[PDB]
């Protein structure tokens, strides 16, 4: 149930002081990648 | 539940939302509480 549009929503919300509920991924690699993106967002 | 207890620290330090697992035992919850504390008192200071 993970499309290619329901991921920009998550990452935009995360970059913008995550407050809206979204649907997290399930793969381990995707988990590590969204974690790296979170580090990016906090630094930015 | 070792994987969840490993994900918890990264998910509480990086302001992420990956992983949904919380400590259950009371004797280990309080410590985790102050863990969240440490989070703020580093990152905010950094910005300052």
């Amino acid at each position: 149930s993970f499309t290619i549009g329901k991921a920009i929503w998550l990452l935009w919300g995360l970059v913008f002081n995550n407050s809206v509920p979204v649907q997290n991924p399930k793969g381990t690699t995707s988990k590590i990648m969204v974690s790296v993106w979170a580090f990016f967002a906090v630094i930015f | 539940t070792l994987s969840s207890a490993m994900w918890f620290s990264w998910g509480v330090l990086l302001n992420s939302g990956i992983g949904e697992g919380a400590p259950r035992s009371f004797s280990a919850r309080i410590l985790g509480m102050v863990w969240a504390g440490f989070a703020m008192i580093i990152v905010a200071s950094y910005t300052a």
